[PDB]
Formats: structure tokens, C-alpha cells, sequence
DNA sequence: GGCTGCGTACGTGCGGGTCGT
DNA sequence: CACGACCCGCACGTACGCAGC
């Protein structure tokens, strides 16, 4: 029965072959359509289309369902959006309920090298360092508001511009925003990379002075401007742990900062307030980070400075003195 | 050769269990197909998802600023870089720090920020991009904490955002008073000179003081471990009161060594 | 049970990608 | 700009699951 073979499959391999030149041609439309320029969005990968469409289509989908629309056409100048864009340092990630990273900014490109069109519509869990995916997984459903870190790849480095994914070096982020829902929800947050003491790429003040400490906190070393705002010589601060400083209403808040700067690379802490030489405390925020060989060696502090000094009020056997 | 037969043929079920399953995310969110009575052929169910697509970068400036907006009490502004006056405000400036625009668009940042704070804003204001800390108003005074993102290009562009009875004291391990709140005084009349440098169990009772040791002794033995302790305690009224203080080991989250005891003392 | 239109799932072969020493 | 090293995506041919004159 080869007379009957040959009616078998040959049917079989130029419809089906059919079928394939119909399947395409209708997939590399849909991505020509897309918001994205033909210049890309023409020669785009197969799947990634199918991200990309999905992800759209949702965001689209919870966006007009905040409302948000009604009133829409008018409520400010299109100018100062323009601007609104640049004036953030960080970006935003609208992740979903099984963390589909269903829009990522443009800006993301100039920090974390990876772009949109790489990663809009791929699981979180992914491009996220492990022992980090519980804790996001934590903050990404059941007040609604969130703010918390996370270790993200990156393909940009300490002086090196442009890596592909191979090389994909880990960069922490400080994310901060809400869970807005439609029903099932979705996790909004502006993603902010802490920056390198060494490479700091912005300016300091005067009013904002650095320290440098051992792995538990113990000091290292420090300018010498910490007189000029808070009392304390350099000098006597050495050999002491950063704990016995603190005021006790943080020092619970500054475990956590601490632990996590262990457990991840950097850490910016909260508000908290410290012991002057005398009379009360300051304001204060730290952003930390570890310096390593390859083993951890050091922790270095950028201290912002927030306000003056309860001003004769005594609260540590150091200030007794 | 004959490790790759296999690692392919899976690879490949992998791609297909992946994308069908992209098919079938994009069946029901797309209204026609959702819709449907049942599932269509996944050619039809796309050429569906191209008819609906076209009829609509990724999102516009507009989109975002709500988007954004709603990753972050926080609003736009733009300010001359070295004279301090307002150029812009964005309407958000209200919902975020109660603040009429007629009022916040006249003024000067420097006459909008806290006092002490001009300085530290003239100096970020001396001719890349810049980041910085503040305080703000509230009007109708109680000052709120602003993060501040922006750049130079003259004036600034930027975005200010907010981040979202009893009383306590640390020992060492003799109990030595090593820190002491503030609001102490309110709970047993006392001023924390009075109280730092020396022992805790002498302002305990006679025949509790025991407890007190020992309490501590399982404190610190007890590692990491809270645990409470009730007893008399001498105010300066010379009157006795009564104490639930709950304590536990504070040992550092890197050398796990001890630092102090951390007790928050309450009055039942 | 024939044998065909109609479709989704399995495995292998071929071309164009990126590393690495 | 080489070269097997490959890894990835791609389509082809095909095999099992369901309609119906």
C-alpha cells in the first residue's frame, strides 16, 4: 500500500507546511502592530511577542480599571510628563500576582542594562537572586502599602557600560510602592539601586558626612565632620559598636537594617535617630554597603543628616559624662 | 553525542508547555475569546488578539505620570537653580502635603522647606543631577519628611515623594543602666541622670531583688529569648510601683556576641 | 470499522546566534 | 573572523485525537 502513502502524508507535509506559513505570518503582524518601533518589533523573537502582547494587554487591563480614565483627557500639562519621566532615579515594575513582570520602564536600561523588550511579560522569580524570591513573594500579595529590598541581575558594572547576560553581576534594590487591585492584583514599586561609596556618581553636602565600620558595626573610621554637626570627635568613636548609639525606639529597625545588609549587599535604613556627645539626638539616615576581598572585609556608611539636635534631654551613659 | 538527544527533546517540551500555555493566557484576555463559548483554534484565537490589539512606546507619558503617581505619594516641581523661586508645581502637591497652588507656586523652595534646612538646600543647588533629603509644610505646624529625585538643565527639574504609660531601657549584662528613654520620667518620675550609671535592682524591693537577678541571669542565658518579670519599684515619691518588664538578649545579626539587655518596662 | 478534512503534541535536522582558551 | 565549543529557536514531517457523508 505504498498507493496508499503516498495520499497519506503528503497531504499532511503541504498543509501542515500551510498552516506554518499561515501561523506566521500572523504572529510577525501582531508584533508589527506593537507600541514598539517596526525597527525591533518586526525582527523580534517568536515567543517574546507573545510576552510582550500579553503584558500590554494586562497593563492596559489594571490601569483602566484604577479608573483613572473618566477624567482622563484632561488634568495637567503633557510637557511636564515628558519631564515626569527623567526626574525619577529608579524605575517602575508593575509585577503580577505570579510575579509576570508585566511593565518595566525605559529607564531600566541605564541601570540595570537589561531592557524592557528583554524582560516585559518574563517571571520575576527569574532575573531575582534566590533567598530573596520568599521575601518578594512575601511582598507581592495580601494595609497595601510596600517597601523592602531585592537582589536583581545586572549587566552594566563598575566601569564596564554594556555586558550581556552571562556576566549578569548582582544589584540590590531599594523598592518602594503599592498593590493596586482588579479582579487577582498587582504589586506597583519604584525600583532604586543603592550607589557605591567609591563610585558615587552624585554630589554630597557637608551636611551629609561618611563612616566606615567592621562587619558588626564596630567603627573603623570616619571624617572628621561629625563634630561640626552632632558633638562627636572621630576619636572616641572607634572601638564602639554602632548599637550602643542608637536610640532604643530604631535600634529594632536598625537590626533589620543590619541583617539585611548582611544577608544582601546594601541597605538604606530608616529615619532613625542618634545619641549626640550631649543633650538628644538627630535625624538620620545610612545607606550601607559591603566592600569584600573573596571574602567580606568592610562595611562603609554614607550618613545623611536630617535636622539639629530634644536638645538638653540625656539618654545614654555617655552622655552622663 | 547522546546528551544532547534527550536534553533537546525536553528542552523542546518545555517550550511547548511555556508557549500553549502563553495561548491560553492570551485567550482570556482578550474579550471576544473570553467570551466564546468554548476554545477556539489557537490560529483563530490570535488573529482574535492582533483584531483587538490594533484596536487601541508602551505607555504614554500620561499613563505613567498616573502609574507612578500611584507607586508614590509624591509630585513634580521645577525651581530656578540659583534663586530659590518656583517655576512649577504639579497638582499632586495638594493630595500629598495639603497645599494650595496658588499658595506653593508663588513662593520660594527656601520658604517652603523647613528652617535649618535652606543651607543644606543652597547647597545642592551650586553650579550633574542631584538627590537629596528635606522637610516640608502641611498647612491647614507639623512638617512632613520629602524625598527629593531631580536634575539641572537655567533651572531644576524634580519629584519629592514621602516614605510610608510604658517605657524602655538597655542594660548590660550586670544590668548597669546603659540607655534610657526619655519618657521615663512620665512613667516614674525620675531624670535619667538619676538612673544612668549605676544597677537596676536597687529600686527594686527587698524580697523581690532576687527575682530581679536571677530573671536577668536567665535573660542573657535564654539567648535571643524574651521573657517577662513583675516587681515593686521605688519612685521618687518614695511610693512603690508595680512592673511588668519584658527583656531579652540583643546579640549581634553578624557575631551573634551580646550587646545589652533590651527591657520594656510597663506598669500594671 | 473504511479514508479523508481538521489540529494539537513529540522528536529530530538545519541555520544563525555567543562564547572562550 | 576564524573555529568546534556549543545553545537557541525554528520548522518540518509526522503521529495520536475527533468531526462527518
Amino acid at each position: 500500500k505504498r498507493s496508499s502513502s503516498e495520499l497519506r502524508k503528503e497531504k499532511s507535509r503541504d498543509a501542515a507546511r500551510c498552516r506554518r506559513s499561515k501561523e506566521t505570518e500572523v504572529f510577525y503582524e501582531l508584533a508589527h502592530e506593537l507600541p514598539l518601533p517596526h525597527s525591533v518589533s518586526s525582527h523580534l523573537d517568536k515567543a517574546s511577542i507573545m510576552r510582550l502582547a500579553i503584558s500590554f494587554l494586562r497593563t492596559h487591563k489594571l490601569l483602566s480599571s484604577v479608573c483613572s480614565e473618566n477624567e482622563s483627557e484632561a488634568e495637567a500639562d503633557q510637557q511636564m510628563d515628558n519631564l515626569y519621566l527623567k526626574a525619577l532615579e529608579g524605575f517602575i515594575a508593575v509585577v503580577t500576582q505570579d510575579g509576570d513582570m508585566i511593565f518595566l520602564s525605559e529607564n531600566i536600561s541605564k541601570f540595570m542594562g537589561l531592557t524592557q523588550v528583554e524582560l516585559t511579560g518574563h517571571s520575576i522569580f527569574d532575573f531575582t537572586h534566590p533567598c530573596d524570591h520568599e521575601e518578594i513573594r512575601e511582598n507581592l500579595t495580601l494595609s497595601t502599602e510596600r517597601d523592602f529590598f531585592m537582589r536583581m541581575k545586572c549587566t552594566v558594572t563598575n566601569r564596564g557600560r554594556t555586558v550581556n547576560l552571562k556576566s549578569a553581576t548582582w544589584k540590590v534594590l531599594h523598592c518602594t510602592g503599592q498593590v493596586r487591585v482588579y479582579n487577582l492584583s498587582c504589586l506597583i514599586i519604584m525600583c532604586e539601586p543603592i550607589q557605591h561609596p567609591s563610585h558615587m556618581d552624585i554630589p554630597l553636602d557637608s551636611k551629609t558626612f561618611l563612616s566606615r565600620h567592621s562587619m558588626d558595626m564596630k567603627f573603623t573610621y570616619c571624617d572628621d565632620r561629625i563634630l561640626e554637626l552632632i558633638g562627636y570627635h572621630p576619636e572616641e568613636l572607634l572601638g564602639r559598636s554602632a548599637y550602643e548609639f542608637y536610640h532604643a525606639l530604631d535600634s529594632e529597625n536598625m537590626t533589620k537594617s543590619h541583617q539585611n545588609l548582611c544577608t544582601k549587599g546594601q541597605v538604606v535604613s530608616g529615619q532613625y535617630r542618634m545619641l549626640a556627645k550631649h543633650g538628644g539626638y538627630v535625624w538620620l539616615e545610612t545607606q550601607g554597603t559591603v566592600i569584600y576581598n573573596l571574602q567580606p572585609q568592610c562595611i562603609m556608611c554614607v550618613n545623611y543628616v536630617l535636622s539639629e539636635i530634644k536638645n538638653d534631654v540625656v539618654f545614654s551613659m555617655d552622655q552622663t559624662e | 553525542e547522546r546528551l544532547a538527544r534527550e536534553n533537546h527533546s525536553e528542552i523542546e517540551r518545555r517550550r511547548r508547555n511555556k508557549m500553549t500555555a502563553y495561548i491560553t493566557e492570551l485567550s482570556d484576555m482578550v474579550p471576544t475569546c473570553s467570551a466564546l463559548a468554548r476554545k477556539p483554534d489557537k490560529l483563530t484565537i490570535l488573529r482574535m488578539a492582533v483584531s483587538h490589539m490594533k484596536s487601541l512606546s508602551f505607555l504614554t507619558d500620561q499613563e505613567l505620570k498616573h502609574l507612578i503617581l500611584e507607586a508614590a505619594d509624591g509630585f513634580l516641581f521645577i525651581v530656578s537653580c540659583e534663586t530659590g523661586r518656583v517655576v512649577y508645581v504639579s497638582d499632586s502637591v495638594t493630595p500629598v502635603l495639603n497645599q494650595p497652588q496658588s499658595e506653593w507656586f508663588g513662593s520660594t523652595l527656601y520658604d517652603q522647606v523647613h528652617p535649618d534646612d535652606v543651607d543644606k538646600l543652597r547647597e545642592q543647588l551650586s553650579t550633574s543631577r542631584r538627590s537629596f533629603i528635606c522637610r516640608m509644610r502641611c498647612g491647614t505646624p507639623h512638617f512632613v519628611v520629602v524625598h527629593c529625585t531631580g536634575y539641572i538643565k537655567f533651572c531644576l527639574v524634580a519629584i519629592g515623594r514621602l516614605q510610608v504609660t510604658e517605657f524602655i531601657s538597655r542594660h548590660n549584662i550586670e544590668g548597669i543602666f546603659t540607655f534610657v528613654d526619655h519618657r521615663c520620667v512620665a512613667t516614674v518620675g525620675y531624670q535619667p541622670q538619676e538612673l544612668l550609671g549605676k544597677n537596676i535592682v536597687e529600686f527594686c524591693h527587698p524580697e523581690d531583688q532576687q527575682l530581679l537577678r536571677d530573671s536577668f541571669q536567665q535573660v542573657v542565658k535564654l539567648k535571643g529569648q524574651v521573657l517577662s518579670v513583675m516587681f515593686r519599684f521605688r519612685s521618687k515619691t518614695r511610693e512603690w510601683l508595680w512592673m511588668r518588664t519584658s527583656s531579652f538578649t540583643f546579640q549581634n545579626p553578624y557575631s551573634d556576641e551580646i550587646e545589652y539587655i533590651i527591657c520594656t518596662n510597663t506598669n500594671v
